[PDB]
């Protein structure tokens, strides 16, 4: 058990996104208390803060992270990655501070066929926003309802993958999965199995 | 199935030469044989139909000969750019035995290679491997001895090898000699050399490095 | 301005299926008949099949019988090999090629580039890129590209502009199963400050593409 500062907090004062130099801080990480930014700047590099352009292994630093109390925006990833692996063992997102005071989980513009948050059974407060992701499959699946903790949060699927052709492609929910959807189209990926 | 069996297996010859290749069918076929030219990466392409007819846009050079079931196909010139496996083939009918090659390769004079050394990259390093690349470009024959010394020590075992096909104008080899070493290994060493034994050197050449400078 | 070009190859398990396509263009294939063939690494040509897609009327070697098929699609001008069953021994380039019509024979006139399909029980992996940086008259450099599987990647470069003096090296299998090669460029010495040298990995088995700038080392 571990908590560390988010971005823009202590180590991580003034830092645009999770990157190259800051990274190792995340190190053994159970909560983070604060937000999660991963922005394209991480993986090209940064002339003007001396920052070399993030290894996309070291992003498996973040699988011990269970927890963020605020909000997880990621605006890109490994083209190489189909999900959001690092963050297979996140359960809970708390949205006590929101992006634009408004959304907790920000998915945007990446190369995933599925979110793979296997581990996730609550967003606490704050919308989902889902957009862009013209790979991204299994998203509709969820049942986001069953997990917000706050009446009138909203979740938005917009101009990922067409319905029509995850279908067509077979990107959808395992057969031993349950009506409450998936994280991706294996029996592990299921939130609850038949 | 009819047995189509071709011969040589393989030949060297030099520019200019003569070169008879052929194929004996099991059963007679009468003229009903087919031949084609593979280059390496290449699909095959036709040459001859009906055992003698050339196909469009082929050369002259190319023939074809016989009936029954002793079949040849002959280059009465060979060119640098006739480099390929040639392959003869039952046409008539199904299931169209194709015969299983002769490749042909090119003699011409001995050319020494330019050697080239490539230490690892610092990305590949901070991976934990190090490779460590020696070229040798453009030479004549294919035979060469390539040793790995790391501070004087030979190295086996952890090295291998790549060759070009023949390049179609000149009939040189390319080769590359690739070694992988641990980051660690690779850091407790300071000098990395590439020693090449060839018929087109007086005496080996080595190119080296030392490691950080 | 007859073409084929076979598409679909890639890794499939053993005991897993496969589709290849092979799309025709500058002529119809209602209205004549095309063969499928393959060849094993290293290996010589084996026939596989025809099918004249006006009628549907196919034929197959004994050696796939009852697990290879061929179809074909006259609305999109392509033809099709299903194949079920597929077995280690089934690893080879596979071609399409038109039958052609200078003679009664099955001389064959026009051939596709081939597409490998690879069948082993093993994960499909895309490469690293590393550079192979110059200066170390003429200059060589190049790129490393290791660890992928299956077989095959392209390498160009500057987009396909570079052209001359460059050898990229048949791959080599790793002892950890994975493939690797180099692809090397020799250059003028004097444009290493004034053209930049980009190399163009494909993976196709993937779906990877990457570009590497290789640069003097500082
Ligand atoms: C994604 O690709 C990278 C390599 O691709 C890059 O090569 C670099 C050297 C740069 O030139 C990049 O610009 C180029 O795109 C792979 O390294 C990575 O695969 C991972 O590699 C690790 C080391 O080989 C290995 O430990 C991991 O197991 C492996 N990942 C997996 C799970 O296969 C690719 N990432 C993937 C496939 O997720
Ligand atoms: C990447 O993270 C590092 C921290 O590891 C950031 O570096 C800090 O930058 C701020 C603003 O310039 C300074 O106040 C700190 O002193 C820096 N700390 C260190 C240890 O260098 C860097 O800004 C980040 N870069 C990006 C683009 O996110
Ligand atoms: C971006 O994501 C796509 C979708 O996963 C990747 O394309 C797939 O690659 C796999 C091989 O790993 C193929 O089997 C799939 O058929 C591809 N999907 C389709 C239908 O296009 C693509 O490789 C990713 N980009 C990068 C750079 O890795």
């Amino acid at each position: 058990r571990k908590v560390c500062n988010g971005i823009g907090i202590g180590e991580f004062k003034d830092s645009l996104s999770i990157n190259a130099t800051n990274i190792k801080h995340f190190k053994n990480c159970t909560s983070i208390s604060g937000d999660l930014h991963i922005l394209p700047v991480a993986f090209r590099g940064d002339s003007f803060t001396h920052t070399p352009p993030l290894d996309p292994q070291e992003l498996d630093i973040l699988k011990t992270v269970k927890e963020i109390t605020g909000f997880l925006l990621i605006q890109a990833w490994p083209e190489n990655r189909t999900d959001l692996h690092a963050f297979e063992n996140l359960e809970i997102i708390r949205g006590r501070t929101k992006q634009h005071g408004q959304f907790s989980l920000a998915v945007v513009s990446l190369n995933i066929t599925s979110l793979g948050l296997r581990s996730l059974k609550e967003i606490s407060d704050g919308d989902v926003i889902i957009s862009g992701n013209k790979n991204l499959c299994y998203a509709n699946t969820i049942n986001w309802k069953k997990l917000f903790g706050t009446s009138g949060q909203k979740t938005k699927i917009i101009s990922n993958r067409g319905e029509n052709s995850c279908k067509a492609t077979g990107q959808v929910c395992h057969a031993l999965c349950s009506p409450e959807g998936c994280w991706g189209p294996e029996p592990r990926d299921c939130v609850s199995c038949r | 199935d009819i047995q189509m069996t071709q011969s040589p297996s393989s030949l060297s010859a030099s520019v200019g030469d003569r070169v008879t290749i052929t194929c004996r069918a099991s059963q007679d076929l009468a003229t009903d044989v087919a031949w084609y030219q593979q280059k390496p990466g290449k699909a095959p392409k036709l040459l001859i139909y009906s055992a003698s007819f050339l196909y469009s846009g082929v050369p002259s050079r190319f023939s074809g000969s016989g009936s029954g079931t002793d079949f040849t196909l002959t280059i009465s010139s060979l060119q640098p750019e006739d480099f390929a496996t040639y392959y003869c083939q039952q046409s008539e009918p199904e299931p169209y035995t194709f015969g299983q090659g002769t490749k042909v390769e090119i003699k011409r004079t001995v050319a020494a290679p330019s050697v080239f050394i490539f230490p690892p990259s610092d990305e590949q390093l901070k991976s934990g491997t190090a490779s460590v690349v020696c070229l040798l470009n453009n030479f004549y024959p294919r035979e060469a001895k390539v040793q790995w010394k790391v501070d004087n020590a030979l190295q086996s075992g952890n090295s291998q090898e790549s060759v070009t096909e023949q390049d179609s104008k000149d009939s040189t080899y390319s080769l590359s000699s690739t070694l992988t070493l641990s980051k660690a290994d690779y850091e407790k060493h300071k000098v990395y050399a590439c020693e090449v034994t060839h018929q087109g050197l007086s005496s080996p050449v080595t190119k080296s490095f030392n490691r950080g400078e | 301005e007859v073409q084929l070009v076979e598409s679909g190859g890639g890794l499939v398990q053993p005991g897993g299926s496969l589709r290849l396509s092979c799309a025709a263009s500058g002529f119809t294939l209602s209205g004549d008949w095309i063969h499928w063939v393959r060849q094993a690494p290293g290996k010589g040509l084996e026939w596989l099949g025809e099918i004249s897609a006006a009628g549907g009327y196919t034929d197959y070697a004994d050696s796939v019988k009852g697990r290879f098929t061929i179809s074909a699609d006259t609305s999109k001008n392509t033809a099709y090999l299903q194949m079920n069953s597929l077995r280690a021994e089934d690893t080879a380039v596979y071609y399409c090629a038109r039958e052609s019509r200078v003679s009664f024979e099955a001389a064959m006139d026009y051939w596709g580039q081939g597409t490998l399909v690879t069948v082993s029980s093993a994960s499909t992996k895309g490469p690293s890129v590393f550079p192979l940086a110059p200066s170390s008259g003429t200059a060589a450099l190049g790129c490393l590209v290791k660890d992928y599987f299956p077989e095959p990647v392209t390498v160009s470069w500057n987009s396909g502009a570079l052209t001359s003096g460059v050898h990229t090296f048949p791959a080599v299998l790793q002892s950890s199963g994975l493939y690797s090669l180099s692809s090397v460029v020799t250059v003028p010495s004097s444009s290493l400050g004034t053209q930049t040298y980009i190399c163009n990995v494909n993976h196709k088995p993937s779906n990877t593409k990457v570009d590497k700038k290789v640069e003097p080392k500082s």
